[PDB]
RNA sequence: GACUCAACACGGGGAAACUCACUAGUUUAAGACAUUGGAUGGUGAUGCAUGGCCGUUUUUAGUUCGUGAAUGAUUUGUCUGGUUAAUUCCGAUAACGAACGAGAUCUUAACCUGCUAAUUAGCGGCGAGUACACUGUACUUGCUGCUUCUUAGAGGAACAUUGUGUGUCUAACACAAGGAAGUUUAAGGCAACAACAGGUCUGUGAUGUCCUUAGAUGAACUAGGCUGCACGCGUGCUACACUGAUAUAUAUAACGAGUAAAAUAUGCUUGCAUACUUUUCCUCCGCCGAAAGGCGUAGGUAAUCUUUAUCAAUAUAUAUCGUGAUGGGGAUAGAUUAUUGCAAUUAUUAAUCUUGAACGAGGAAUGCCUAGUAAGCAUGAUUCAUCAGAUUGUGCUGACUACGUCCCUGCCCUUUGUACACA
């Protein structure tokens, strides 16, 4: 019917909302034709592809993003398009199909199911960033 | 030039499903054609905000910005001069001492608005806050997203 | 008898009565010296 | 990454009075740790069940030099 | 009800004890919903003086503000908050319809 | 120096190399010829 | 009308307002309270407001200010603390200090923890300045109370 | 100022009495003390005399002043 | 004041006055108490009189005891070696056994309970529509099961677990699989012993002595100065362009932080008195203003409002330039319009117009850095009446190169030598 699930990478929460449908896909109120950047647009649309775009027309998704920059969105997104599909397809069809799905996403690469852990250090006094100190003249 | 194989259909209804620029351009070109809107007296020597130290270099500049503001309306529920402000905000180099965020000239925005207020495409709501699309300027806009989604599968 | 109402020497540490140094957020109004000092006892504890 | 004495006398400890109660699993081990012996810590408490596993799997294959 | 306070445990405490006495009878008390902790951070830089290699310190007084809601008259409310408590949790009750 | 002109396999950096133009000239020849970087054959 | 974090530092300010009124008060009490003869003090308060290491410290100063040997108080200071049960203790004494220059002595008993979270928790301390013949003399009392059980111990029934 | 009014000390000495204690507030410059509308200086002058004769006691906090009322001074005061 | 690391955007020190200690002067008693004795005040003198606090030695691994053993200072323990981030362990052993330090602990950040909770967070639920699709999608007003996201309490999870190497097959390391995670997972915080004649009496009513005490080195007021400039050394910012400026358009953060003076009326001579109520900080919004700002009003003592399903810039897309000190660059200057303030000149800052300097990647030297790091880009907060080029936080774009070694430099260790011990 209808399943919820995040991608998470930096901060940049990309939450899918995948329900039943006739396959439209979208972003807040937008579509998947948009995202921003003509560049970066694989990036989103690779798990799909991966998938085939025939099994995703029993499914709508929509995905609601907020927090962080570009990249980071562009990559949250696809996070939880990757646990999105595979989530649906572990409830309310079959284990065999999702087993494969996983395998397929396994083997073009980690970051579509699996989580990015990465996040910004706290800057320390005596420097601008995490690790860059000032500067000594003795 | 933008269109591609994609894995989905895309419902072509509102402009939230349209490309930004491209239609920002169209409706430009439209309000030439239609003469609905003005280019006030100081539109054709005035500088946009504090951060550009520059005049615009686009000629009908004016055009583009009530497009912009429209796309805006459309896209908030109620959104004031300040915020239309901030959204047209860049980057002022004060020289020698580092950017900052410049607050854009309001002055023009204002204009805009009561133009299209004028025209009847923006709505002064009472109860909220300020100035949202009026609803048939709202069906408007979407016609002419519509319109554009056409041309470009053409 | 001039201005005293908005500048430095206009107010001052509650504790010591120094212009210099002031906390001035949440009216705290202590010389940072003596906050590090009765930092414990306001309730402000150093965590990271 | 080794053990402080603190750790490695606990696992000493333990063994000598609750070596009946032990077998080769991480699990069990850990569990029997939290029953008998006073570890504030998750991590540490942790950290003495894996040392005492250690300890059991050198024995079974020989002495191990203490209890 | 808005219950604030600087201590966490304490206030937790508290929360399970009014939770406690709701739960004797006629009231439709909601869970308590702990708030956003905005926490008064202070970076004094240590030394009195301008010496050594000026080491701050972040201090940090994290508030706990909690709350919780019922469906009730203003004497049993009250009896409810007296639980005897003391100097540290700061108790508010709002006796609102609306 | 190279003070290039204005009055009188596609790309601006090589029409500037082949008749010594500013490319700004290069770009409009590219447009002439169709009627931010470039590529034309 | 005043927001919640105001309030808080607010809060904060009194109490070691009173705390310092106390302190300027009580020479001749061991003093820890902070808990709301008497009446005069009540009286203060209203018109402004519209086995232990203080009490320890309070003490060596009172002995400091007496004229003692030093020493020997420090002994029985640390004495007396062994017999109110304390694990481990620690006193400094620096200054002027028979001598003009310098001079910081050191009085430990039993073992005293410094370094984590423990050492916050599981130890009082407390700092008083004795003001004597040609300057202060510098009392820093700490005392590591029983504890509710150490992060290194490993009890082993 | 410089002026001391008579009537103005006598009921500083009221008020004293009527309390036990007077919290001063070592300020200069603020013009009442928070229950009588006395110029502040003029009273702090006053609680330094007292002082000086013993007749109240002084410990002195951050800002504030905070004088108790001494045995002798409570017999003065009868009056 | 501070002078190698361990002074030099440091004293939270961005000083127009106040700050203010200084200069030119002018007032005042804030001279208690019995003109005299006698205190009281000092950003006066002395940190080499001290307190406390902070720095460094040192975030490294180091310090100490009990007993034993080896005329004395002492040594041993606390070590040939292996190992460790670590006097971290193992192993050897005139030592064995402790304690502080390390480790643990604390705080975050990392992934789960699809258990605990639901506003001031959402998701749906559903009415009401406005547009368009097919036989649902986008967008607002009105009403009120789920907790994935949003908040934050308690729990869980990694221990080198399983696999395989190297290792006295000891302590342990390397690789692989699993996994949210395998350098104590990342980051801090805490900080032993002993000092340094390190800093601070210019943080203090912590504080000694000496000085000063009405022609005050006290406080208060009026200017002026800390910003003065042949020059030397710091920390930064901005640059030297085309991976770029310019100008439109598009995209999208996280930590945050936000409440004596003025208005209007009455009574009298711009002043006082009396009455009465919004304003003192964040600014929504609506109007005026090129711009800055202004005026009117609105919410907010805050997950509610500023504002945060987006407050930023790098981004990206499309145009104008076209390698030319060039539209790179914005110094220096000239003249207004504002705002802050009693007061803006030695221009507070801001805006508008114009002025178009040095600089074509930087010599001798030297700094910082190993993964969300460098760098770039901004931005919140601290100071704040006003003013970031500072600091301090926070994020956004996300490299290179190690994965080691003792060659330099600096610490530490054993041996060794010393006529040094102020080392
Ligand atoms: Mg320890
Ligand atoms: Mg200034
Ligand atoms: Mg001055
Ligand atoms: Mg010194
Ligand atoms: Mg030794
Ligand atoms: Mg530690
Ligand atoms: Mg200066
Ligand atoms: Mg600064
Ligand atoms: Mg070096
Ligand atoms: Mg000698
Ligand atoms: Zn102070």
């Amino acid at each position: 019917k209808r399943v919820q699930t995040f991608g998470k990478k930096k901060t940049a929460v990309a939450v899918a909302t995948v329900t039943n449908g006739k396959g439209l896909i979208k972003l807040n109120g937008k579509n998947l034709d948009l995202v921003e950047p003509y560049i970066l647009k694989t990036k989103v649309y690779e798990p799909l592809w991966l998938i085939g775009s025939g099994k995703l027309k029993n499914l709508d998704i929509r995905i609601r993003v907020k927090g962080g920059g570009q990249t980071s969105q562009i990559y949250a997104i696809r996070q939880a398009i990757g646990k999105g599909i595979i989530s649906y397809y572990q409830k309310y069809v079959d284990e065999s199909t999702k087993k494969e799905l996983k395998d397929v996403l396994l083997r073009y690469d980690r970051s579509l199911l699996v989580g990015d852990t990465r996040r910004c250090e706290p800057k320390k006094f005596g420097g601008k960033g995490a690790r860059a100190r000032y500067q000594k003249s003795y | 030039r933008l269109l591609e194989p994609v894995p989905f259909v895309k419902t072509n209804n509102c402009i939230k499903d349209v490309d930004a620029d491209l239609f920002i351009r169209s409706y430009a070109t439209h309000l030439k054609l239609h003469n609905k809107i003005t280019y006030p007296k100081w539109c054709t020597f005035v500088k946009t905000g504090k951060g550009r130290k520059l005049a615009p270099l686009n000629e009908d500049w004016y055009f583009i910005r009530a497009s912009s503001i429209l796309r805006r309306l459309y896209l908030h529920p109620d959104i004031g001069v300040g915020f239309l402000r901030r959204q047209f905000s860049s980057k002022q180099r004060r020289g020698v001492a580092p950017n900052h965020t410049s607050l854009a000239s309001g002055k023009i925005l204002r204009s805009i608005l009561q133009q299209l207020e004028n025209l009847g495409y923006v709505e002064q709501n009472p109860k909220k806050k300020g100035r949202r699309l009026t609803t048939k300027g709202e069906n408007a806009i979407n016609n002419f997203a519509r319109y554009i989604n056409k041309k470009v599968y053409n | 008898v001039h201005p005293k109402k908005y500048g430095q020497g206009s107010r001052q540490c509650r504790v010591c009565s120094n212009k210099h140094a002031i906390i001035r957020k949440y009216n705290i109004n202590i010389c940072r010296q003596c906050f590090r000092e009765r930092a414990d006892i306001i309730g402000f504890k150093k965590y990271r | 990454r080794v053990r402080t004495k603190t750790i490695k006398r606990a696992a000493r400890q333990i063994v000598e009075k609750y070596y009946a109660k032990l077998t080769l699993d991480f699990q069990i081990n850990k569990k029997i740790t939290e029953e008998v012996a006073i570890i504030p810590s998750k991590r540490m408490k942790n950290k003495v069940a894996g040392f005492v596993t250690h300890l059991m799997k050198r024995i079974q294959k020989g002495p191990v030099r203490g209890i | 009800i808005a219950l604030t306070s600087k201590n966490l445990r304490a206030i937790e405490k508290v929360c399970s004890d009014i939770m406690k006495g709701a739960k004797e009878k006629n009231l439709n008390v909601s869970g308590p919903v702990r708030l956003p902790v905005k926490t008064l951070r202070i970076t004094t830089r240590k030394s009195p003086c301008g010496e050594g290699t000026n080491t701050w310190d972040r201090f940090e007084l994290r508030i706990y503000k909690r709350l919780i809601d019922l469906y009730s008259q203003c004497e049993v409310v009250t009896q409810m908050t007296s639980i005897n408590i003391d100097p540290v949790v700061e108790v508010e009750v709002i006796i609102t319809d609306s | 120096k190279l003070n290039h002109a204005v009055f009188i396999v596609i790309t601006p950096s090589a029409i500037a190399e082949k008749y010594k133009v500013n490319l700004s000239v290069a770009r409009a020849v590219i447009n002439h010829l169709a009627d931010s970087q470039k590529l034309y054959t | 009308p005043i927001s919640k974090k105001r309030k808080f530092i607010n809060d904060g300010v009194f109490q070691a307002e009173l705390n310092e009124f106390l302190a300027r008060i009580l020479a001749e009490d061991g003093y820890s309270g902070v808990e709301v003869r008497i009446r005069e003090l009540t009286s203060l308060v209203q018109k402004r407001f519209f086995l232990c290491a203080m009490a320890q410290a309070e003490s060596l100063r009172y002995k400091l200010l007496k004229g003692l040997a030093v020493r020997r108080a420090c002994y029985g200071v640390l004495r007396h603390i062994m017999e109110s049960g304390a694990k481990g203790c620690e006193v400094i004494v620096s200054g002027k200090l028979r001598a003009q220059r310098a001079k910081s002595m050191k009085f430990r008993d039993g073992y005293l923890i410094s370094t984590g979270e423990p050492s916050k928790r599981f130890v009082n301390t407390a700092t008083r300045s004795a003001q004597l013949k040609q300057g202060v003399l510098g009392i820093k009392v700490k005392i590591m109370l029983p504890t509710s059980i150490l992060p290194d111990n490993i009890s082993v029934l | 100022y410089s002026y001391i009014p008579k009537q103005n000390k006598k009921l500083i000495y009221e008020y004293l009495f009527k309390e036990g204690v007077i919290v001063v507030e070592k300020d200069a410059k603020i013009p009442r003390h928070p229950h009588l509308n006395v110029p502040n200086l003029h009273i702090m002058m006053t609680l330094k005399s007292l002082k000086s004769r013993n007749y109240v006691e002084e410990k002195y906090n951050w800002k504030h002043q905070y004088f108790i009322l001494n045995n002798e001074g409570i017999e003065y005061l009868r009056e």
